DNA sequence: CGATCCTC
RNA sequence: AGAGG
């Protein structure tokens, strides 16, 4: 379940809660219309690709796929009303908030990103500790791990050290 | 002076380790770290 | 307290370094390799005092 | 550094007001932080401050030899013959307050080195100075007046940041920028520079 | 590679590095003398005017002063020198070469440059004393200690370039870290150790103590918090005093195991607004942790208020650690009579079910299990024998720590140490290896002279039955000392390897970049991925939530 | 070994199931042997994987062994990261390795590729074949003396 | 007689251990603090060095010479040079010593704290002697000298604290403890059986009641009666360090009010 | 206003969890049987051990910064031996008829269930505890 | 007289060895739980003993205490520092016209010692001093 | 070599002043006094003193930097009474505590032999 | 190399107690602990200070000018 | 030729914060060379600083061009460019 | 045909 | 060449 994407939406949830003085003892002002229709309409909104045609659009719902599973699983008609509790004025601030959150956590073009992926793993590389095999108390544990392994990996080596075929 | 003057260096089958036959003839602790390790010994 | 064992050269104190060589004249066994086509070596290397 | 590879740099210096106390009045000559100890396991450095402690109270040389049978519970028993508790632990008060430490502390003798390479050996800055013949760049070592590597790896480092103007300036301004003359054929440093 | 790729520059500055619980988090303790060698090209316009003659006047010896001036026409005026250096009526359009001051944006560096975060900009400070003076919640980016460290700083000498180092490479900003989408920054040493002691239910402080820590944090309201206790004394808890540096509408929610919203064990974590709930703070709050109190912060009031809250907690904590005081002896080394009796039993059990694997090998009773030499299923079961006898005993040991144990109390918070150490220092050390295998027949037929020929014991192959507090046996010490050897070749082998490795990989991915059209492109335009990442998002932004219809039974998504 | 599978009741549960372990490769012929599951037989070989079963599945299993180098450590790193790495081994067609004869033998910048290794025989065949470098390399840049397109060089500002 | 009040149990001509009774201990404490920093004594603070031919170095003699406990008695009537109104020194603000020394016997000829001889006009003041404590008529031990040898130098002995250097410390460590029996629970005492059998018991625990066992916890106490002893390095008199220690602090405290009054 | 719960309540059990100056309070009401409490109290200041009558009460008065206590003649709402401030954080319903407050006073948690609550304990960050006998 | 003999690491493969004298060969037939755990004798045909095993040790590792209650690349870090350490190198050092020199003003012998120092003349020109040091976390610097 | 004189510890400066009395932002009747070339020996005896007086409602003082050797204090006093005169209450409490020790210590000195 | 004058940790003038040390163990014959506590040197620092001393200087009195 | 229309822009309307930085960095250049001021200075004295200022108030007279990979560009004034960040 | 960083 | 992180 747990996965990391953009947007905390608990924190958001928890935010209204304070800000908007939610009572869990009065009944809300929201509508089924509301809420179904609105996290409908939220969804449209969540730009990544502001392409006008069928390749970027396509494109641009391929990217926001995952993070509105979460999106409907999270701000679902029964969740909305009968766990959080929210108010339609509140319910409105927690989606403006949700799309103003995500164009926000949008990269920024000219970002280096390849630069940025080689230092990501080449730093927590240089902190590597048993290079040979933590699995070393078990005989039928031998594989190359650690700092071997990941030269084997990047050379492309021709002939590896444990060479092994997990069989289901 | 008297740790350099008891100084051993081997050049260049793994001669870095502290092997059983070093007992009593060679200093299990006293070698440099990183670069040169367990090729200066020191007796 | 000083001990000795190192010369003056031009001033300069200088001491000896104990250089780790293999013996000579020792006759050791090996076996070769995973492709070669010889399986196993005997070496001796001869050395005079 | 203690003869148990800790090394360590002076972080502050305190007069004896503002240092902590025992209630005989005895003040650290040096304090060390107790985080410096359990991944580091130099349970000697313990051993050996305990033994020099009971060896100044009794005045007599500790014996510290390898493979003995001097135990912590003999030395133990001799520090608590001399009405301090056991294990080196002592009550201790802040300088600033007068108060009692909630905490006791491990308070004794221990042999300590002054190494070499101290700071003012090493304090090092330039803001122009003296430059290679060759490559018209700055000079190595400070005691040349010598100009810090802005190596490759660093270079990377900026790259990521994306600050392209200081990745620039850092390569031209602050080392070796230089004006040539290029022609619109060739293309070549041929053109002859004849200037005024 | 020496001169186009890197290369020597002006404006640097080498010095030790030293630690300053006083300094913010975004500054770096500049000493006088650097900061007088340093300077900055400043063009004289009204705003400047006056500051700019008063440095002019204050000369290159007295520190907010100046070095050189530049005059139209393009010449230094030398104010070491010059006979004019008393006169000099400065003019607008004039360059005049000023110290480097507070507040300034410096590169801060700490060589190998492995990171992003291992170059940041850091706010000047000037200070007395030879050192570089940082921040120890910024220890961990750079990866330094204040044992002997040297670090580079570098200055920035155009208006754009200091802009760049502000609103790109400072040190609020590269906080929550892309490299594991987490902060790269938290909580350590005797602030973390001292924040768990602090954080106690049993920790209460008096009147005279709490306006004195409530005064310490810079950014405090003035509004005495009312105490949790107003019976025949007021007192206030450690959880009360410490909720004036967390800022308003950060809301942290954890459970841990015991965790029941009544905490009985006091774990987990709810803070709602700026004031703590329940739950001692430690590592998975105050650290670098993914879902903690520092990534809530960067996330919600933003970087600048983050960096804040460093100095804040780092204020209050080490002021109530300085009066309380926290120390480590030999004493705590130091297991149960009854503890050791069970310790030694533990280890004296596991060498007999060694002794009669070797009995059962020597029969040839000893079954061929499939895959592995008759042999080598031997070594499996005793080394196996021997590494559950160290954990077990190291468990004994562990469990009669009082609550009251500094290693004990240190491992509790996460500042320093491991079951593992305890476990070695206090009960059993344990087997040596070398190759991953034990300490092998060196001599013909045995590991040591001492010993005799064909001997396959515990004691004969590694295995250190003594805890550091009781000493190791000749023959012991020997063998922790080949195993010892062997972790420091791979230490020398490693850091020249590692760094090959990561020179290759950014060799590899240097003009690798995201494009205007959200496309990850390289130098000649190719397309590497059609959206960053598969989503287009920064790393940064992101974080590990639970997609709720995945899990569960079909009843309770249903429900 | 350990499988968590969903049980009729919608939770999911953990299964126990019989996995083997073989000190060798042979996919071609192992996946053609009946009893198995040949949906699920794997290899960290990613070279035979990228073989048989092409170079889409080779990434696959790329990424799962960079990652697999990492997760065994502790440590952790954002799949983007690794994802990158992955992709520019594999977007050559096969499997373009992080070496001298690697990636530095691809048609980018002679400038940019002399900066790694092979330094002056790289610029020697650039002079033999009289190449045009497209100034486009951040290490051209570098070495121009130039404010790249990085970041802050990625545009140019008007009036 | 009124607030604070003072029981002496010992006292010498080097040691003054009190009960320091009705105070509080911020008090206790900055008189504590004061005693050792504040009060002002004299002590070499310059070393005009004419002839070195001994083992030592100039400055190894000359840090040493500064460490030489000097008579500081009347040190009030003796202005700061810093204040003074001459050129460098004169006889308002320093004191001149004198200290030449000769190989003459074949044997080992020691320089001793005695060998220091006054200059200056000391204008009847109590004030330069080299403090000699040692039974054998002689002070600390300077320097060591075999034949050819030669050390001639000239001191002049300055007014100072120790904030500045330690040398000007009446010093010697001051002995403190509140609270013998730990009612106050201002401390928690790490154990391994039995704290009350683990940790040994002070010599204040007589002057004190134990508390009764099962008795609920003081928690209203606060911290009053403290147990001292101030020890003297011979260069003011033991009741002086305490008194001009009142008195210091007594002093500064006056300069804060006054300065509410420049305002 | 004024009060909000007032009862008398039993001690059964005493647990000092690895704490030197705290203890956890299983108490249940000698009137009502269906009220229930949980709450962890400073035995240093007062001590309460097995069997012990305590009335349990919680106010809301007697915003603002904290003043000493200058009893020359100030009145605090205490004919009371023990006395805490705490703010409410979890309204949890148990069953069909069956409420429980959640109260941390500093850190010094507090659980109390039943239902003769009401719309009176409604989530404040207000909320005075005091004890006597 | 031949109560002494010397061994070569080729001759110590023929050669049984004893660790103490009497400890490794008196006799049998309670114990302190402080002292550490040793073997027992199991080897009988003993040929030659140990004259110290302190003695497996040289120069700089001889400077430690207590070696056999660390770690050990602790040990190994120490035999490196020792070696940047200040003392009284020698004697006549203001006779000697030498490039670099750093002596300790008051250098003072260590209160803990090993037995081996008193070869190493340790004591005769020491390398530090006995530092009165407290374990504590105090204002954090 | 960056080493501060010693003198600076003690010494004021040019144009350093004792006492800035300062007026604080955040709290009503508050105030906030920076003395100069002063430490603990002066603040927690001054802040100890200011709290015995129940006419105070805040007290605390500060050394930001060991390096320098500032205070800040800060005071909160009842309407009706400044921070000014409760510092001057403080002050000729002290030195009347400390009259009082003196010639009690004198007095006592004068009774013993040795 | 010489006496120091005063204990570092403390201040006691440990410089004039040193003839009477040496004389306190060669003439009186006594045990360098109780020598040490006849000087009145109590707590461990100033213990420290004169066993712990080691006087070079006699030795560099040896060499001729 | 080449250029792009007014009409339909795919580029992110949101400034980035590179083109935030140079912007900003150089605009305080050109305030540092004695160039007007287009917002009220409040005791402002630092051209960083009067900058953000230009730029919170939106009254920087600047064009972002951003070059497409197939040679194109995109032209976005700063006064059009929404600065969330 | 390569093998972390930095000063003497 | 030797060392420091
Ligand atoms: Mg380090
Ligand atoms: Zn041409
Ligand atoms: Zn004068
Ligand atoms: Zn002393």
């Amino acid at each position: 379940a747990n996965w990391p994407l953009p947007v905390n939406i608990r924190r958001i949830i928890q935010n209204a809660q304070q800000t908007f003085h939610i009572d869990h003892t009065k009944p809300s002002d929201l509508t089924i219309k509301d809420i179904v229709l609105g996290v409908k309409d939220l969804q449209e909104n969540l730009l990544v690709l502001r392409g006008k045609n069928e390749i970027i659009q396509n494109a641009q719902r391929d990217a926001v796929t995952l993070f509105c599973c979460l999106l409907r699983s999270r701000l679902a008609t029964r969740r909305v009303l009968q766990e959080y509790r929210l108010t339609k004025q509140a319910f409105d601030w927690v989606l403006s908030n949700i799309e103003a959150q995500f164009l926000r956590s949008v990269v920024h073009p000219g970002e280096m990103v390849g630069v940025l992926a080689a230092q990501s793993i080449g730093e927590p590389a240089t902190q590597m500790t048993l290079n040979t095999f933590h699995f070393a108390g078990v005989a039928s544990k031998k594989v190359t791990s650690g700092v071997p392994r990941l030269k084997e990996i990047l050379n492309v080596a021709k002939n590896m050290k444990t060479p092994s075929l997990t069989v289901y | 002076t008297l740790s350099h003057l008891r100084r051993t260096n081997t050049p260049i089958a793994k001669p870095r380790q502290l092997h059983n036959t070093h007992w009593g003839l060679v200093c299990p602790a006293e070698t440099p770290e990183g670069q040169a390790c367990g090729l200066v010994k020191n007796l | 307290f000083d001990m000795g064992g190192y010369f003056i050269i031009n001033g300069s104190e200088k001491v000896l370094i104990a250089q780790e060589r293999s013996a000579g004249n020792i006759v050791q066994v090996f076996k070769k390799a995973a492709p070669s086509p010889i399986s196993h070596v005997a070496e001796i290397r001869s050395a005079l005092e | 550094a203690s003869r148990h590879g800790q090394k360590g740099t002076i972080g502050i210096t305190y007069r004896r007001e503002d240092m902590p106390f025992t209630a005989e009045g005895i003040v650290p000559d040096l304090i060390i932080n107790p985080h410096a100890i359990p991944s580091r396991m130099t349970v000697a450095h313990l051993i050996e401050c305990l033994l020099s402690k009971v060896a100044a109270l009794s005045g007599n040389e500790g014996d510290a030899s390898p493979f003995t049978d001097i135990t912590v519970e003999g030395i133990s028993k001799l520090l608590r013959e001399h009405g301090y508790q056991s294990r080196g632990f002592e009550v201790m008060y802040n300088g600033h307050t007068g108060k009692k430490l909630m905490a006791q502390i491990f308070f004794g003798p221990t042999y300590y080195q002054r190494l070499r390479h101290m700071v003012d050996d090493k304090i090092h800055a330039r803001a122009r100075g003296p430059m290679q013949v060759l490559t018209r760049q700055p000079v190595e070592g400070r005691s040349r007046d010598g100009g810090l590597r802005f190596g490759e790896m660093e270079r990377d480092c900026m790259i990521a940041h994306g600050a392209a103007s200081f990745l620039k300036e850092r390569l031209m301004e602050a080392s070796d920028a230089f004006r040539v003359h290029i022609c619109g054929i060739c293309g070549l440093m041929t053109v002859i520079a004849k200037l005024n | 590679r020496g001169n186009l790729m890197g290369k020597r520059v002006d404006f640097s500055a080498r010095t030790v590095i030293s630690g300053d619980p006083n300094l913010e988090l975004d500054q770096v303790g500049v000493p006088k003398s650097i900061a007088k060698t340093l300077t900055y090209p400043e063009v004289v316009t009204p705003y400047n005017i006056d500051r700019l003659t008063q440095l002019v006047r204050n000369g290159p010896n007295e520190h907010p002063g100046a070095k050189y001036v530049i005059r139209d026409s393009g010449d230094r005026i030398d104010l070491r020198y010059s006979k004019r250096a008393g006169d000099i009526q400065l003019q607008y359009g004039w360059k005049v070469e000023r110290h480097i001051m507070d507040n300034d944006p410096v590169l801060f560096n700490r060589q190998p440059s492995l990171h992003k975060m291992s170059m940041m900009a850091h706010r000047v400070k000037v200070i007395p004393y030879s050192t570089f003076r940082l921040n120890l919640s910024v220890t961990s980016p750079y990866n330094a200690d204040f044992d002997g460290d040297e670090m580079n700083l570098h200055v920035p000498q155009s208006e754009e370039t200091r802009a760049e180092l502000s609103q790109l490479c400072a040190v609020p900003l590269q906080i929550v870290s892309p490299q594991s989408n987490k902060p790269c920054m938290g909580i350590v040493q005797d602030t973390l150790c001292g924040i768990r002691k602090l954080t106690l239910r049993d920790t209460f402080i008096e009147l005279d103590q709490v306006l004195n820590m409530l005064y310490w944090v810079p950014d405090w309201d003035g509004v005495i918090p009312t105490p949790a206790i107003i019976k025949p004394k007021p007192l206030w808890s450690g959880k009360q005093i410490l909720s004036v540096a967390i800022p308003n509408g950060i809301h942290l929610q954890r459970f841990d195991e015991g965790t029941t919203l009544l905490s009985p064990k006091d774990n987990g974590m709810l803070i709602i607004d700026g004031q703590i709930i329940f739950g001692v703070v430690e590592k998975k709050t105050v650290g670098s942790s993914n879902g903690g109190l520092i990534h809530v912060v960067t996330r919600e009031k933003g970087p600048q208020v983050c960096a804040k809250l460093f100095g804040n907690i780092q204020k209050v904590v080490n002021f109530w650690l300085l009066h309380n005081g926290f120390s480590t002896g030999i004493g705590d080394t130091i297991a149960d009579g009854p503890t050791m009796r069970e310790i030694t039993e533990t280890i004296a059990e596991a060498k007999k079910k060694v002794l009669d694997v070797t009995k059962e090998a020597q029969a040839n009773l000893l079954t061929a299990k499939h895959g592995m030499t008759l042999r080598e299923s031997f070594e499996d079961n005793v080394v196996r024998f021997l590494n559950e006898a160290r954990d077990k005993a190291g468990r004994l040991a562990e469990v009669n720590l009082k609550d009251l144990n500094n290693v004990k109390q240190m491992v509790m918070a996460g500042s320093k140490g491991s079951f593992i150490n305890i476990a070695q220092m206090s009960a059993c050390v344990g087997q040596q290896s070398v190759e991953g295998k034990r300490i092998a027949f060196g001599f013909v037929d045995r590991t040591l002279p001492h010993f005799s020929k064909d001997d396959y014991s515990p004691e004969s192959k590694g295995f250190v039955e003594n805890s550091y507090l009781r000493g190791l046996t000749p023959q012991e010490f020997f063998f922790h000392a080949m195993g010892g050897r062997e972790g420091l070749i791979d230490t020398a082998v490693k850091t020249a390897e590692t760094g090959y490795i990561q020179r290759r990989l950014v060799k590899a991915l240097e003009d690798i970049m995201v494009h205007y059209d959200n496309t990850t492109r390289n130098s000649l335009g190719n397309v590497i991925q059609f959206i960053y990442g598969e989503d287009g998002m920064d790393a940064a932004h992101i974080e590990k939530q639970s997609l709720d219809t995945i899990g569960g039974s079909d009843a309770a998504f249903e429900k | 070994y350990d499988r968590k599978v969903p049980s009729p009741t919608g939770e999911y549960v953990k299964e126990p199931e019989w996995v083997l372990e073989t000190d060798g490769v042979n996919l071609s012929e192992v996946m053609t042997v009946p009893g198995i599951d040949p949906t699920r037989i794997y290899t960290n070989s990613f070279i035979d994987i990228m073989e048989v079963l092409g170079i889409e599945a080779g990434r696959a299993a790329l990424y799962k062994e960079v990652y697999n180098v990492i997760a065994s450590d502790g440590s952790y790193v954002n799949y983007r990261h690794m994802a990158l790495l992955v992709d520019v081994m594999t977007t050559q067609g096969g499997l373009t390795s992080v070496t001298r004869h690697g990636f530095n033998r691809s048609n980018t910048g002679a400038l940019m590729r002399c900066s790694f290794e092979e330094t002056v025989e790289i610029l020697f065949e650039a002079g033999a074949s009289a190449e045009l470098d497209d100034c486009r390399g951040v290490s051209e840049n570098v070495i121009l003396g130039q404010m790249a397109p990085i970041g802050t060089g990625a545009f140019d500002v008007m009036i | 007689e009124e607030g604070p009040q003072v029981k002496i149990r010992e006292a010498s001509k080097d040691n003054v251990d009190f009960i320091l009774s009705n105070v509080d201990l911020a008090m206790a404490n900055s008189l504590r603090r004061v005693m050792i920093a504040e009060i002002p004594t004299l002590a070499i603070d310059s070393v005009e060095v004419e002839t070195n031919t001994t083992v030592l170095a100039d400055e190894f003699i000359a840090h040493r010479l500064g460490l030489i406990p000097l008579q500081s008695m009347d040190i009030e009537q003796l202005e700061y040079s810093r204040d003074c109104f001459c050129e460098d020194h004169c006889d308002k603000c320093s004191v001149v010593l004198t200290l030449q020394a000769f190989g003459e016997s074949e044997s080992t000829t020691n320089v001793y704290s005695k060998d220091l001889v006054i200059v200056s006009n000391l204008m009847g003041r109590n004030i330069g002697h080299p403090i000699i404590q040692d039974k054998e008529g002689n002070g600390v031990l300077i320097c060591k000298l075999r034949k050819g040898q030669e050390l001639k130098l000239t001191c002049v002995a300055k007014k100072g604290i120790a904030k500045e250097h330690a040398k000007w410390g009446p010093a010697a460590a001051i002995e403190f403890e509140y609270d013998p029996w730990n009612k106050l629970k201002h401390t928690d005492y790490w154990y391994e059986q039995d704290s009350a059998k683990e940790w040994p018991q002070s010599k204040n625990c007589e002057y004190e009641d134990p508390p009764n066992e099962g008795d609920p916890f003081d928690y209203k106490a606060q911290a009053d009666t403290f147990y001292m002893n101030v020890e003297s390095v011979g260069s003011i008199p033991v009741d002086q360090v305490v008194v001009r220690g009142i008195d210091t602090l007594q002093k500064k405290v006056a300069s804060i009010l006054l300065a509410l009054t420049q305002m | 206003s004024n009060t909000l719960f007032d009862d008398i309540f039993q001690v059964s059990e005493v647990d000092p969890g690895r704490y030197n100056k705290v203890c956890r309070i299983e108490a249940a009401s000698t009137t009502q049987d269906q009220c229930k409490l949980t709450l962890d109290i400073n035995v240093e200041l007062f001590p309460v051990a097995a069997q012990d009558s305590l009335t349990v009460t919680i106010a809301s008065s007697l915003t603002r910064s904290w003043r000493p206590p200058q009893a020359g003649d100030r009145s605090l709402a205490d004919d009371y031996d023990y006395v805490m401030y705490g703010t409410a954080y979890k309204f949890e319903e148990v069953s069909k008829d069956l409420i429980a407050v959640y109260y941390s006073f500093g850190g010094l948690l507090m659980r109390l269930e039943g239902n003769y609550r009401n719309l009176n304990n409604l989530k404040q960050e207000n909320a005075y505890l005091l004890i006597r006998r | 007289e031949g109560l002494v003999e010397y061994i070569d690491a080729e001759e110590e493969e023929s050669i049984l060895i004893a660790m103490q004298p009497e400890d490794l060969e008196p006799a049998e037939a309670d114990v302190d739980p402080a002292k550490r755990i040793r073997v027992s004798h199991h080897a009988t045909t003993f040929t030659h003993c140990e004259i110290h095993p302190s003695m497996i040790l040289g120069v700089a590792a001889s400077i430690i205490p207590f070696p056999d209650h660390n770690q050990s690349p602790r040990n190994t870090y120490q035999s490196a520092m020792g070696k940047q350490a200040m003392g009284v190198f020698l004697t006549n050092y203001n006779v000697r016209m030498d490039t670099m020199a750093n002596i300790l003003y008051y250098p003072q012998k260590p209160l803990g010692t090993t037995r081996a120092m008193e070869y190493l003349k340790f004591r005769e020109l020491p390398a530090g001093q006995n530092a009165i040091v407290a374990i504590a976390c105090y204002s954090g610097y | 070599m960056n080493a501060p004189d010693r003198f600076e510890l003690f010494l004021l400066g040019e144009g350093e002043s004792k006492l800035k009395i300062d007026p604080d932002t955040k709290a009503p009747n508050a105030v906030v006094i920076t003395f100069e070339k002063e430490d603990h020996t002066l603040g927690n005896l001054i802040r100890a003193e200011l709290l015995n007086d129940r006419k105070v409602l805040f007290a605390a003082y500060k050394v930001e930097h060991p390096f320098f050797a500032r205070f800040k204090l800060r005071i909160q006093t009842t309407e009706g009474y400044d921070p000014k005169d409760a510092l001057k209450n403080a002050c000729n409490s002290i030195i009347n505590k400390l009259g009082a020790l003196k010639t009690n210590f004198e007095t006592e000195w004068n009774l013993q032999t040795l | 190399m010489i006496v120091p004058v005063r204990c570092f940790s403390c201040g006691k003038v440990v410089g004039d107690k040193w003839e009477s040390y040496l004389n306190l163990l060669q003439e009186d014959e006594l045990d360098e602990g109780t020598a040490l506590s006849r000087l009145g040197l109590k707590r461990y620092c100033c213990r420290r200070m004169i066993l712990t001393h080691v006087d070079l200087i006699e030795k560099f009195l040896r060499y001729n000018p | 030729e080449k250029a792009i229309p007014k009409d339909q822009r795919a580029t992110t309307p949101y400034m980035t914060k590179y083109e935030r930085a140079r912007i900003l960095g150089t605009r305080a250049l050109q305030i540092s060379m004695n160039a007007p001021v287009f917002v009220d200075l409040e005791g402002e004295t630092d051209p960083l600083r009067i900058a953000m200022k230009e730029l919170a108030e939106k009254k920087i007279p600047l064009v972002i061009r951003r070059y497409l990979p197939d040679g194109s560009f995109e032209d976005w004034s700063v006064e059009e460019l929404i600065v969330d960040l």
